[PDB]
């Protein structure tokens, strides 16, 4: 009956930010104290909630979104931000009620020669809506000529590899992000901290 | 911010030689975000290499980029006269910053200048000033001495020079020196002379005219 | 054929405003990262701003709060709105298409000159540099035009309506003590062609709307 936060945080490999994973958390008691009382997280920003109280509230549903981005891009995982990640990969809403948790994962997600697993979307015509997920690999038409599914000039693959190398500057190293959003609806609450 | 320092500031190499240009970043950048541009005189920059090692379209294999971390290199083998330009490195991962540039000059055989002296026009004299122009054409190397003499008096504080950029085809330079006097001071003297010193000349060459002749 | 054609450069007093345009063909502006890059006279390149296909915009520290990048899909045109201009904004401004990791700044415009100065526009006077009577240098003779006393830069000088390009040297303008610019354009021709060929220099100073054709004759 304890929420499977370890399945999310301690997962062996994370998803690419363009294809971010979402785990629905329900029918469990949370025990957020394992998270906020850890020295491993370089980022623990909460919005609309106080992290200390978290073991004394209930929410009707909890979502845990996880992905990997650059260290310099963690600042974009926040309400009202812009940039490649917030515009084309993962968009938080302005009234986001939840917490953003990030930590350096250079030891796990970087390979000598470059880790070409983790991708981000570079080309898109419009910004994503909040919590929108776009996994299309359609060739991006940058000019007036149609692409017909063939890469070329003015016709680019929309995804790019980070190529995480262990010797990158810290801002260029991979960071694992977990975004908890807390739902409050007119329905029974099925996620609660231990105290309540 | 990320600051890119290019070394050296100037290069002077013979055709067929190889040019090694360096770009050093104040902090490490991913090689995926480095670029090299070439800028010829009076023209927009032209992309040579993106992503450290990738050649832009139409760029011959003669250009090759390399590097990692804080250090990136642009190499131009088999240099040709039209490689004379200014070369910029750029990073586009953390914002967008460029380096100050490395000016590549292409050497050639020593070429003496051809010297022409131009008296002021009658139309300009009517206005009240007299511009005397000396032309040093098609020479190499760049160092030239232009000495104005008026009735054999050496003139100082009196003239301004302009040097063309290196020609993309014959690797030469051209220089103009302009002596500016009032109509009154111009009519005060007779012989106006331009004396040119250059490595391609064994002795200084003087072009002169007598006023009103 | 892919082309970025810029316009809007000119002279502004300090604190004044200007608006640049970058008309694109072969490139959908609204689908691209579009950037402005400027180059002060004699110096290197400096990034100014960028606009994403999705509409996000970013600016350099030295221009934020005073510049605004924008676009118009119907005209396929990039814009740079410049306000509160200072002398250090004097530069040639370039628009460029930006491919980032897929190719950087691959397409550039031709550039427009922007001059921030309290000095007023002044058209140039064009004087001939006559070929000499004693033209014994090879078979070659030198002639040209002296373009004097103008502000601001630039002036364009062609010869015989652009039909004469060989042997032509247009020198970089020099600023005089008066605060006005001045340059010369010379051309080297065979001495025998004097008498068989007419040499006219065409001087255009767009900031003052002065076009001047000047015939250069011996003596
Ligand atoms: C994840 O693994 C770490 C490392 O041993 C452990 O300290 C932590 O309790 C685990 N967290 C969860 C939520 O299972």
């Amino acid at each position: 009956n304890l929420c499977p936060f370890g399945e999310v945080f301690n997962a062996t490999r994370f998803a690419s930010v363009y294809a971010w994973n979402r785990k629905r958390i329900s029918n469990c008691v949370a025990d957020y104290s394992v998270l906020y009382n850890s020295a491993s997280f370089s980022t623990f920003k909460c919005y609309g909630v106080s992290p200390t109280k978290l073991n004394d509230l209930c929410f009707t549903n909890v979502y845990a979104d996880s992905f990997v981005i650059r260290g310099d891009e963690v600042r974009q995982i926040a309400p009202g931000q812009t940039g490649k990640i917030a515009d084309y990969n993962y968009k938080l809403p302005d009234d986001f009620t939840g917490c953003v948790i990030a930590w350096n994962s250079n030891n796990l997600d970087s390979k000598v020669g470059g880790n070409y697993n983790y991708l981000y979307r570079l080309f898109r015509k419009s910004n994503l809506k909040p919590f929108e997920r776009d996994i299309s690999t359609e060739i991006y038409q940058a000019g007036s000529t149609p692409c017909n599914g063939v890469e070329g000039f003015n016709c680019y693959f929309p995804l790019q590899s980070y190529g995480f190398q262990p010797t990158n500057g810290v801002g260029y190293q991979p960071y694992r992000v977990v975004v908890l959003s807390f739902e409050l609806l007119h329905a029974p609450a099925t996620v609660c901290g231990p105290k309540k | 911010e990320i600051v890119l320092t290019q070394s050296p500031g100037t290069l002077s190499l013979s055709p067929g030689e190889r040019a090694t240009l360096s770009c050093r970043a104040s902090q490490s950048v991913s090689s995926s975000y480095l670029a090299w541009y070439q800028q010829k005189p009076g023209q927009a920059p032209r992309l040579l290499i993106y992503g450290a090692s990738s050649r832009a379209t139409g760029i011959p294999d003669r250009f090759s980029g390399s590097g990692s971390g804080t250090d990136f290199t642009l190499t131009i083998s088999r240099l040709e006269p039209e490689d004379s330009a200014v070369y910029y490195c750029q990073q586009y991962g953390s914002s967008y910053t460029f380096g100050q540039g490395t000016k590549l000059e292409i050497k050639r055989t020593v070429a003496a200048p051809s010297v022409f002296i131009f008296p002021p026009s009658d139309e300009q004299l009517k206005s009240g000033t007299a511009s005397v122009v000396c032309l040093l054409n098609n020479f190499y190397p760049r160092e030239a001495k232009v000495q104005w003499k008026v009735d054999n008096a050496l003139q100082s504080g009196n003239s301004q020079e302009s040097v063309t950029e290196q020609d993309s085809k014959d690797s030469t330079y051209s220089l103009s020196s302009t002596l500016t006097l009032s109509k009154a001071d111009y009519e005060k003297h007779k012989v106006y002379a331009c004396e040119v010193t250059h490595q391609g000349l064994s002795s200084p060459v003087t072009k002169s005219f007598n006023r009103g002749e | 054929e892919v082309q970025l054609v810029e316009s809007g450069g000119g002279l502004v007093q300090p604190g004044g405003s200007l608006r640049l345009s970058c008309a694109a063909s072969g490139i959908t502006v609204s689908s691209n990262y579009m950037t402005w890059v400027r180059q002060a006279p004699g110096k290197g390149l400096e990034w100014v701003s960028v606009i994403y296909s999705g509409g996000s915009t970013f600016y350099a520290d030295s221009v934020r709060g005073r510049f605004t990048i924008s676009r118009d899909n119907s005209k396929n045109t990039l814009y740079l709105q410049m306000n509160s201009l200072r002398a250090e904004d004097t530069a040639v401004y370039y628009c460029a298409r930006d491919l980032e990791m897929a190719g950087a700044f691959d397409i550039w415009g031709q550039g427009t000159m922007v001059t921030v100065s309290s000095a007023s526009t002044k058209g140039p006077s064009v004087f001939p540099l006559a070929p000499s009577s004693k033209s014994t240098s090879g078979g070659t003779a030198a002639l040209g035009c002296l373009v004097k006393d103008y502000f601001p830069e630039p002036v364009t000088v062609s010869w015989n309506s652009g039909a004469l390009t060989s042997g032509v040297h247009t020198f970089p303008a020099v600023l005089q003590s008066s605060g006005l610019y001045s340059l010369s354009s010379v051309v080297t021709v065979p001495s025998s062609s004097l008498g068989t060929q007419t040499y006219i220099c065409n001087v255009n100073h767009k900031p003052s709307n002065t076009k001047v054709d000047k015939k250069v004759e011996p003596k």
